[PDB]
């Protein structure tokens, strides 16, 4: 009789503990695992993949194919805007749904830097140059082509590389932001302006569309495993 | 015959282990199992294709 | 000093050359071999044609209008009534087999569009019912199109797909279906697609009549436009070739 | 597992009106098997391996077309009977029902 | 543990790490350092929360029923299947092929029911739970001799002490569980279509050994998986859609994602 | 006293643990075994011995020695059936009864070949030719000796060595099957044709009897222990 | 120790066995085997299914009477419309093969009988 | 005085293990003794059979 103490903390369950238990099925043979293709070992593999964007989720769009173009055209003027979108991975509406914000909204921080890639979508006679820029918080939504300049931006000049990269990088006070919508820890904004003006020739149509893919680099990480808000079961099914 | 592993600590420890049962399905999770291979999902091409260079030349 | 646009692909007796083309996607990274001795479970010996199965077919092409959805093809039925391929799976009980996705659609510089060409393992689809399942024959096409259909299908008692092309058929964002080994066919640069599949199943061999491995997809993110006076009929094609087939199991005929 | 358990069926009158549920026993339901048909009470019954014919209108129109083997299906006659009726076939470890709407 | 960046500085060069083609699947490699000037930043984040066992190896619920002392419903029954319930199934269908062990809990409570019996002094209650194999026979009442349990694992418990819990190995006729099948069990292809077909779990079986008073009690059992030793292959997009049954993949359609008001909307 | 913690599973009872236990009757003397003959080690060895299947169990016949008897004849014609029956081995009304099908009735899956041997048993002046053809699921049960001959099949003539095996291989899609009747991992079909006629002379008796007999190869192997299906107690004896 | 006249022979998934049998004869002394390549022609890449054709495939029985004058067999045509041989010969524009037959007649010792098995080669009729 | 073993694992980890009683009827059961000899039941004869060559001769 080894005399023993028991501590607070006994004989309760926890949904997140590691202890062993005694198998109910004894000495039973698993079958000899094979080789299967593409095994993941991370979540942040399906991260890293590209995700075509619902930028364009205004009004039924989103009950479309419509919602992932973004719509350029050619205009008597320049410098007007093309899109624009806060810098919430998890929580804003364009990215929730996306391979990336799916993945961040069973988590609580983020923290790393983000991809953004464009394909233009239209002839192969069409030219144009688009301005491409991240302003940081502290300044709201820049609302000329002048504002945004002064903030970290790329010239995108078409051509025979169809696709371009924006990579919005890690800007912040602290270590780890948060997934859910924060005013401590904002984002940023990201928008895109006419550098020129898109140049059509005749028998041509004007009126081109973009698409964008976001991913992430390979200095992402996330934290604090929960509970995804998206899912809803009424009753057992 | 124990296991003697390393605990998770933060950067900028040793814990023991021994198995009571003979099962090999009555363990602990393997929680600390740090690998990673995304040249799958992601650059799943036949030429590979540097940085610098342009993709489509 | 060649092109990298340039490309040439050679089996059995058939060919294929493209003059503009992006790359080779390789799947997940694994070329399809055959079968090792330390992964099988049948005992009787396999047969290997090697070279009147592992050809190109081509199935029938679709017009790509300015207000197509989009299309699907499982391969292991959409290669059953072709060549020899379709004579060795009927007679055999196993089959075990890897493909490639050739996917042609040519137009000129004015013409704009996008198509997306994805393979998906098990894409299991739903029924318009919430209550019973889609029925054969109407998921299922032997050579044929099986486009999709913006809006919802209506709901009632018939075994009718699902086929919204947001959701695709699977409950799914169509966005995200780059999971999978995808290639993008852009008409100002990119003419075809070429995709590499290794053969993906939980056991080592499947009967290819009652199950299929993976189910093409050709969607138009971006529509098609041009001008009045260019050519109209756009279509695409689309070729098929297994790699590394080998069946188990013969018996008589039938399904 | 029914097939089709939401269907509806459309038959002319003075023509047997032919009404299917073919099922597919789980590997894991092991019981004493019950085929009942509801007419929305009942038309039959089958139960520990007897059928049984509880319906005034439809008595001596209701008979089985097959059970054991896994068909539960029946075939009515002298329509005049709409109504809508449930196959509910019961496994001790598992149940399923299909539902069919009959027109004139 | 995550990559560190490095510092670069001005550049005018013929270059172009940019510049790509989305055509091909070739998800661009860029860092930021390629398309502006950057600090040396060492970084001790860790990509270990991430790992497919820290993400699967929790307990979740997957059903809870009842049973009584008396009338009759006196047992409980449950085929295993981990798709009675949203929050698990979603997690496991990221992935096309799993393979994990499994470790077993319940919560068993009791409760007294509304009655006019008097004098109830009740003891306490002891309760079994019987795991039968796909073939096994099934208890037909609550005083059947398949309750013997000569070869079937069973437990039991009385109430008052730690939950029971039980660890079980990968079962499986397969190399990896399927959670998505699309072909038929039946080659003539008219019969059921899915996942369904693969499935064979076997049922479980929970009941009062003794009665233990007079008046009526409803007991409540509910079950969790902790999905051990994980391996997964093949991952696939997140379910948009909500459920609608546990048998097929049958979804109604929406929306691909919420509404704004513009285009050029921050909010 | 040492302090503890009690983890979740503590003071239960399991049909199937393994757990020492203070004896009852302390310091005990057994008799000195002796050594009997014939040992069982493991199940799979009283498996792989020969056992009468009853394949003619129709009618009345179960409740007749009659039921083991394959019944053959001289016909005026060939390629007429004999027998055939599915390859079910723990849930065929044809082997539930023998002694792997018994034991196969205490497990959920089995694995391996399957041995069938046939003993003629008619005159020693009557001769013949049999096919024996097994073949696998995908198509129906074959119907003809043309159909039965595209699948595995073995020619028996019978001669001086009366028995005659044909060994069943494993061909299956998943590395184990299911004992219980199940669709997904179906068995096969078993079946008897004519490859000649009987030839019998003058003064001897035209209508002869074969006997089948069931094994299990050097490669058989089952899993998940259960309870079997047969025994039925009413109240303790 | 064993007895000559038992013989087994095993092709693909199939087997025959003899209780009673005179020998093999093996044609002109040569073993059917594959074409080399300096005896070859046709210069694309052959197929050899190797086991789905080379089994044994039974044909029809005939009944043999008291005034049966005899039986002919075409050993190309006979196998056109019989498993993936068939199947293989009627895709393919040229097939080379080699065969085997074996015939069997199973009778008692009072029935007397004779009968003469011979393949013809270009038996033009 | 502790044994270490090994544990049940698939195939394509030790254990350890000490007696707390001391009767020998009180350790738990030998789950690990894998040994066979069907050439009891099967092939019960006195003159050896070869598989190739004939059973009588
Ligand atoms: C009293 C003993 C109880 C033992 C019960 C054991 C039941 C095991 C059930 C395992 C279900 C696993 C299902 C996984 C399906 C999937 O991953 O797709």
């Amino acid at each position: 009789g080894l005399p023993t103490m028991n501590t607070p903390g006994s004989c309760q369950f926890l949904t997140s503990d590691d202890f062993q238990s005694p198998s109910a099925m004894p000495q039973y043979d698993v079958t000899p695992e094979m080789r299967i293709p593409g095994e993941v070992k991370n979540l942040m593999e399906i991260a890293e993949v590209d995700s075509v964007v619902p930028v364009q989720n205004v009004g039924e769009k989103v009950n479309s194919m419509e919602a992932y173009q973004i719509p350029v055209r050619s205009n008597e003027g320049s410098g007007t805007q093309v899109f624009g979108f806060p810098l919430q991975p998890g929580y804003s509406s364009v990215f929730s749904r996306t391979l990336l914000g799916e993945i961040l909204n069973y988590y609580t921080h983020w923290s790393g830097s983000i991809k953004l890639t464009f394909m233009f979508c239209g002839s192969a006679m069409a030219t144009g140059k688009f301005l491409l820029a991240y302003s940081p918080p502290g300044a709201g939504a820049p609302t000329k082509r002048v504002d945004a300049m002064l903030g970290t931006h790329v010239v995108w000049d078409v051509g025979l590389q169809s696709s371009c990269v924006l990579c919005i990088p890690w800007i912040s006070q602290t270590h780890y932001r948060y997934v859910t919508s924060d005013e401590y820890t904002a984002g940023g904004f990201i928008t895109c302006w006419y550098q020129t003006n898109i140049v059509v020739p005749a028998d041509a149509q004007s009126s081109c569309y973009i698409m964008c893919f976001v991913s992430a680099c390979n200095d992402f990480s996330v934290r604090l495993l929960k509970d995804t808000p998206f899912i809803s079961q009424q009753n057992f099914f | 015959g124990a296991q003697v592993s390393t605990q998770k600590t933060g950067a900028h420890i040793h814990y023991t282990n021994i198995n009571y049962y003979k099962d090999a399905a009555s363990n602990s999770a393997n929680r600390q199992d740090f690998t990673q291979d995304p040249g799958k999902f992601t650059e799943p091409v036949k030429d590979i294709m540097i940085k610098s260079l342009p993709a489509l030349n | 000093g060649y092109s990298d646009r340039a490309r040439s692909i050679t089996l059995g007796n058939s060919t294929i050359t493209t003059q503009e083309c992006a790359n080779v996607v390789v799947g997940y990274g694994v070329w399809p071999d055959y079968l090792k001795d330390s992964e099988a479970t049948a005992e009787d010996q396999p047969t290997q044609p090697d070279v009147a199965t592992c050809r190109f077919y081509t199935l029938d092409s679709v017009q790509w209008q300015k207000t197509s959805p989009g299309w699907w093809w499982k391969l292991p039925d959409a290669l059953s009534n072709l060549g020899l391929f379709g004579q060795n799976m009927q007679y055999h009980y196993l089959g075990r087999t890897g493909y490639t996705v050739h996917v042609q659609c040519n137009a000129s510089k004015f013409h704009q569009g996008c198509l997306l060409v994805v393979c998906v393992p098990e894409a299991e689809m739903g029924c318009a019912t919430l209550d019973n399942t889609p029925s054969s024959a109407e998921l299922l096409g032997g050579d044929s199109a099986k486009e999709f259909a913006d809006k919802p299908v209506a709901s009632g008692s018939n075994k009718l797909v699902q086929r919204v092309v947001y959701n695709a058929g699977m409950g799914v964002g169509v966005g995200n279906l780059t999971i999978f080994p995808h290639q993008w066919i852009n008409l100002r640069t990119n003419n075809s697609a070429t995709i590499v599949m290794p053969y993906t199943n939980s056991v080592p061999m499947d009967n290819m009549f009652r199950h299929n491995n993976v189910t093409l997809m050709v969607i138009p993110f971006v529509p098609l436009d041009y001008c009045p006076g260019s050519t109209t009929y756009v279509p695409i094609t689309v070729t098929i070739a297994p790699m590394c087939a080998e069946y188990n199991g013969l018996r008589l005929a039938g399904h | 597992s029914i097939t089709t358990p939401e269907e509806m069926i459309e038959k002319a009158k003075g023509e047997t009106a032919y009404l299917p549920c073919k099922f597919t026993l789980s590997p894991e339901d092991q019981g004493p098997l019950d085929i009942e048909w509801l007419i929305s009470q009942v038309i039959i019954l089958y139960s520990g391996d007897k059928i049984y014919d509880y319906y005034p209108d439809l008595k001596g129109r209701v008979h089985f077309t097959s059970l054991k083997s896994g068909d539960a299906s029946i075939n009515v006659t002298n329509l005049q009977d709409i109504g809508t009726y449930q196959c509910k076939v019961k496994k001790a470890p598992g149940v399923a029902n299909k539902k069919i709407h009959l027109v004139v | 543990r995550v990559a560190d960046t490095v510092g670069t500085g001005p550049t005018n060069s013929e270059a172009i790490p940019a510049l790509t083609a989305a055509e091909t699947g070739h998800t661009s490699q860029v860092v930021p350092g390629d398309t502006m000037q950057t600090r040396h930043v060492k970084n001790y984040h860790s990509r270990s929360e991430s790992t497919i066992e820290n993400f699967l190896c929790r307990s979740a619920c997957v059903y809870f029923t009842e049973y009584e002392n008396s009338g009759a419903k006196r047992y409980a029954e449950w085929v295993l299947t981990p798709r009675q319930a949203a929050q698990l199934r979603r997690k496991l269908e990221f992935f096309t092929y799993v393979r994990f062990d499994l470790e077993l809990t319940f919560v068993i409570t009791s409760t007294q029911q509304p009655s006019t019996t008097q004098n109830q002094d009740a003891q306490i209650l002891t309760h079994q739970i019987m795991y039968v194999p796909p073939g096994g026979p099934v208890p037909d009442k609550v005083d059947s001799y398949v309750w013997q349990t000569s070869t079937n694992p069973s437990v039991f418990w009385t109430e008052g002490n730690a939950p029971p819990r039980m660890s079980i190995p990968f079962l499986s006729i397969g190399n990896a569980y399927s959670n998505f099948y699309d072909g038929w069990s039946e080659f003539s292809r008219n019969g059921v279509y899915g996942i369904n077909t693969l499935n064979n779990m076997g049922t479980l079986y929970a009941r009062h050994v003794n009665a233990g008073s007079t008046g009526p009690i409803k007991s409540t059992i509910r079950i969790y998986f902790k999905p051990k030793h994980v391996k997964a292959w093949i991952p696939r997009p997140p379910r948009l859609c909500q459920y609608e049954k546990a048998k097929n993949v049958n979804f109604q359609p929406s929306g691909v994602t919420t509404t704004r008001q513009s285009i050029t909307t921050m909010t």
